[PDB]
């Protein structure tokens, strides 16, 4: 869920 | 086989991707193997082997799941980062990079878990501690039943005997899955998927003369992987029973 994406949109910044 | 611009290409992405890897993962299968077998005056862990070592040592499930979970984090954080080094992922869609490493990840802290396990244990408290293999299966259920198919798992993986070198290329041909649920443009995730596997299957070919069929091998290893993860699922099952606040807190390090 959308924790995870979160993190990993974050990360991809 | 023969050596030229092709091959020459090949070996120059099995260099970046291991020099990308060794940046990215601090904890190596390399340092994890020299650990586990006590070279590292720095790391001599202490063993949890009995209830009695976990004392002098130092939804239950669910409140593990939400800790290992969260604990995740920095691994996540380790292969978005390593992810951002495969040539062309940058320059896929935003939501499919997304979708990529969000199925991804899970395969690869499987993979880099099996690194710090032999056929007794698994490395905990990062290096610190030795969880074996029998305590874990010896906990009341459901809890004797987490890791277990993990060590299986990672002691036919460790029998294949990749090193680091191996294992970059690897990962990233697992994070270039065109088979993921909701990608939107599958035909340029392959196109890079097909380099990265021409790049492991010469790898394996120069770093492993003993095995011929290591490429097919490990490839089906994906499928165990798959497995492993879509197995979490079934277990939130299973589970719908008090445990110790010291074991409770190692889970919350395992995956
Ligand atoms: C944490 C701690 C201990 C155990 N354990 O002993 O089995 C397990 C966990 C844990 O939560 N592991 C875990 C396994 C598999 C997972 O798959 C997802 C996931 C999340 C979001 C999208 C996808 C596709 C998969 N999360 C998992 C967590």
């Amino acid at each position: 869920n959308m924790g995870l994406e979160a993190i990993i949109r974050k990360a991809l910044m | 086989m023969q050596l030229n611009p092709e091959s020459a290409d090949l070996r120059a992405l099995a260099k970046h991707l291991y020099d990308s890897y060794i940046k990215s993962f601090p904890l190596t299968k390399a340092k994890a193997r020299a650990i586990l077998t006590g070279k590292t005056t720095d790391k001599s862990p202490f063993v949890i082997y009995d209830m009695n070592s976990l004392m002098m040592g130092e939804e239950v499930a669910i409140r593990i799941f939400q800790g290992c979970q969260f604990r995740s984090v920095e691994a996540v954080q380790e292969i978005t980062e390593y992810a951002k080094s495969i040539p062309g992922f940058v320059n896929l869609d935003l939501n499919d990079q997304v979708t990529l490493l969000k199925y991804g990840v899970h395969e690869i802290i499987y993979t880099m878990l099996a690194s710090l396990m032999n056929k007794d244990g698994v490395l905990i408290s990062e290096g610190q501690g030795f969880m074996t293999r029998e305590f874990l299966k010896s906990l009341r259920k459901p809890f004797g039943d987490f890791m277990e198919p993990k060590f299986e798992f990672a002691v036919k993986f460790n029998a294949l005997e990749l090193d680091d070198s191996d294992l970059a290329i690897f990962i990233a041909v697992i994070i270039l899955s065109g088979d993921r649920p909701g990608l939107l443009n599958v035909k340029p995730i392959e196109d890079i998927q097909d380099n990265l596997l021409q790049a492991l299957e010469l790898q394996l070919k120069l770093n492993h003369p003993e095995s011929s069929q290591l490429f097919a091998k490990l490839l089906q290893k994906m499928t165990d992987l798959r497995q492993i993860v879509t197995e979490h699922v079934q277990l939130l099952q299973v589970i719908k029973m008090s445990l110790h606040p010291l074991l409770q807190e190692i889970y919350k390090d395992l995956y």
